[PDB]
């Protein structure tokens, strides 16, 4: 599926939360400097791209 | 009103590994990454002010490229902050009130006193409700207002040993005032502790202003009564606090699996 989260977009599949984050930490950039984890603009749910 | 202390009359110490904050809003797990920004240089001379409290000063602290403030204080006698350049109702300036009830964030054009501080507050019933007020007393040409949670932890800590330490970082980039806070438990009672911790962004105010000088506010009862000994008891040594300046370099950092800041190395140190 394609996704657009308030600006930045992407295309892939989505997975439930597995990590803890930090309550103002919402992005999930990896060692490859690519976005792969983000939280919902409407709810506090971690999702993995 | 305005009370100025006519009779007016800096113990350099060391900060080991303090002043490390998350440089952005991304999460990296168990990797290493380096950025170039304004941190505290490691092992620098930091100015510990007059370690008494009887004693009240009106110093001149210049602001230049971000300020790291750190002052543990029981019962939270430290309550406010001043940021500005001219302080005589010429241009805009910023004021912070951190009392127990709320937090007040002003950008105003106040007629600041040479030593802004509240004196004496008279009698209601064994309690603290303020009666006297002398910090600006005029020049109220502002229509700005801001309410949030008060950053400081609560008051009336009467333990013999030091228990809590409060550290803040104020950064002025592109008129986008960034405040980094950490309330930490320490029990060693000796200056700046030797340890490693992270700082977190919680307050971001986009305003745009020029700052060259800064101060801070206290609040107490010096006499508790107007007629007897109103204001003559104090001299220029107000309180003890740590102020550090910031320098731009590269500060390569290591993350853990939890994403918490674990270690950082300064590139141009050794």
């Amino acid at each position: 599926v394609n996704f657009n989260f308030n600006g930045l977009t992407g295309t892939g599949v989505l997975t439930e939360s597995n990590k803890k984050f930090l309550p103002f930490q919402q992005f999930g950039r990896d060692i490859a400097d690519t976005t792969d984890a983000v939280r919902d603009p409407q709810t506090l749910e971690i999702l993995d791209i | 009103q305005c009370v100025n202390l006519i009779t007016r009359t800096q113990s350099y110490t060391n900060s080991f590994t303090r002043g490390v904050y998350y440089p952005d809003k991304v999460f990296r797990s168990s990797v290493l990454h380096s950025t170039q920004d304004l941190f505290l240089p490691f092992f620098s001379n930091v100015t510990w002010f007059h370690a008494i409290h009887k004693r009240f000063d009106n110093p001149a602290l210049p602001f230049n490229d971000g300020v790291y403030f750190a002052s543990t204080e029981k019962s939270n006698i430290i309550r406010g902050w001043i940021f500005g350049t001219t302080l005589d109702s010429k241009t805009q300036s910023l004021l912070i009130v951190n009392n127990a009830t709320n937090v007040v964030i002003k950008v105003c054009e106040f007629q600041f006193c040479n030593d802004p501080f509240l004196d004496v507050y008279q009698k209601n019933n064994k309690s603290w409700m303020e009666s006297e007020f002398r910090v600006y007393s005029s020049a109220n040409n502002c229509t700005f207002e801001y309410v949030s949670q008060p950053f400081l932890m609560d008051l009336e800590g009467k333990e013999g040993n030091f228990k809590n330490l409060r550290e803040f970082v104020f950064k002025n980039i592109d008129g986008y005032f960034k405040i980094y806070s950490k309330h930490t438990p320490i029990n060693l009672e000796r200056d700046l502790p030797q340890g490693f911790s992270a700082l977190e962004p919680l307050v971001d105010l986009p305003i745009g202003i020029n700052i060259t000088r800064f101060q801070t506010l206290l609040a107490l009862h010096r006499s508790y009564l107007t007629p007897v000994d109103s204001s003559s008891g104090w001299t220029a040594g107000a309180a003890a606090y740590y102020v550090g300046y910031l320098q731009p370099r590269t500060f390569l950092l290591k993350y853990n699996e939890n994403g918490t800041i674990t270690d950082a190395v300064d590139c141009a140190l050794d």
